[PDB]
């Protein structure tokens, strides 16, 4: 998955 | 709410303590408390906030990745029926997961959005709403799913011309919420190639902005820079 | 219970979902429900309970540690007085690990331990007895101390009887019981010499019967026999 | 901490 914050 | 009683201080402080007991659930629930007392949160408090719901919904999301990974294994062709406990088990983490966002959601509109007139604390609740339509939007498949994505797609397009008048390129709220905006234009919205384009837009205008920035400015832009990078190779 | 609608069978596939998603709760609730239909538990099925509740009372207990950590410092000489936020908080979670710790004791108490008679179903739930206790010893400070460490001691020692008369020095739920009744001597009796003996005499024996097994039950009992030698390490 | 299984 990607990142996200 | 249980936390009526407690005072607001204490409860900022007991989400600080649980925090560093990995105690996330009553992390939120102490903030929770925290935002019906009715006063507006300061930075600190928002990060609580938002630290505490992202780790207890990112554990929901986890499990209802395992699990739906599993409902469709057992729908491919031939597979035995193992009967309705896995769709019924994933439903019951999946209800649980949108009753926490729902949550959220509702202190964001009751009352923290229309108090926050400043652009560090505007642009952070409705990068929050969007992540939480979001969430609500990588579990929907009925009548309600485009609305739920347009939900996202407005907050987070609310929060993306406010923090383009107001902040610096190099803000890390700024560049957080590209990021996730980001990603929900790859992995929601089905536009690839949008989020390719924000991701590189972002990037380079942080780049350029960076020598303005002290020290540890620079250690807090650069990081999340990186995260965008990170995006940028998994999808090209 | 709100578990008493849902079949047995389910109750028990849902734990295993439950597993695979890191959701612990969710399993440990699914297997007490599965205990209250009544029947006895089969090997799969008390490792199901086993490891839900190990997990559950695990998180509770290092949360515990934290805030315990916490409080202590706040009450070293130099200290500023913060109130009783930190203690309350600490209090809170021992009280939810007690109610865990009671809940499996329960569990074991009605009826699983009085209607378990082979070996390896009655030497688990008795190892489970003393675990639990030796847990609410852990947090005990008061005019119980005393007498829930010997109720620790006491399941304990029934364990390693039984144990001893009818399962081989390698037999994991043996080597494990030891293992864990070790570490009771020495962090709950105040007892360094018993742990240490325990932990050598255990794994001398086991060394002398791996010649009689299976490359696979070689595995399982050298697995435990290095836990042994671990704590022996860490020791002395 | 020792080790318990
Ligand atoms: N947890 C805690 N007790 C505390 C956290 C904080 C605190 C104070 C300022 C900024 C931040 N964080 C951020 O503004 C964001 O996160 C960053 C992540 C990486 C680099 C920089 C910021 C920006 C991006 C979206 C999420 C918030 C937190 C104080 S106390
Ligand atoms: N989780 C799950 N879905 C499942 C676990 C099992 C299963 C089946 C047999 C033995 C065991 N385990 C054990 O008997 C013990 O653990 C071991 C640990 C290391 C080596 C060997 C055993 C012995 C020591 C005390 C705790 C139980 C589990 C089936 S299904």
């Amino acid at each position: 998955f990607p990142a996200t914050v | 709410g249980a936390m009526g009683s407690m005072e607001r201080a204490s409860l900022i402080q007991k989400a600080k303590l649980a925090e560093q007991a990995e105690r996330y659930e009553d992390m939120a629930a102490f903030m929770k408390g925290a935002v019906e007392k009715g006063e507006e949160l300061s930075c600190e408090e928002r990060n609580l906030l938002s630290v505490a719901y992202k780790n207890v919904v990112g554990g929901q999301r986890a499990a209802w990745r395992v699990l739906s990974s599993i409902e469709q294994k057992s729908n491919e062709e031939g597979s035995e029926e193992k009967g309705p406990e896995v769709r019924e088990y994933r439903e019951k983490v999946e209800t649980e997961l949108q009753g926490v966002c729902d949550t959220v959601l509702g202190l964001l509109d009751s009352h923290l959005i229309k108090e926050a007139g400043d652009a560090e604390s505007r642009v952070f609740y409705l990068k929050m709403k969007g992540d939480y339509y979001r969430y609500l939007a990588e579990v929907a498949t009925g009548d309600d799913k485009k609305r739920i994505i347009d939900s996202a797609r407005s907050a987070y397009q609310e929060a993306m011309d406010i923090s383009k008048k107001e902040m610096p390129p190099t803000n890390p709220i700024r560049l957080g919420l590209a990021l996730n905006f980001s990603v929900f234009h790859y992995e929601i919205a089905n536009s690839p190639e949008e989020a390719i384009s924000l991701a590189k837009t972002t990037f380079d205008e942080a780049m350029a902005d960076l020598h303005t920035l002290s020290e540890d400015s620079y250690k807090d832009s650069t990081l999340i820079m990186q995260l965008l990078r990170d995006n940028l190779t998994l999808w090209t």
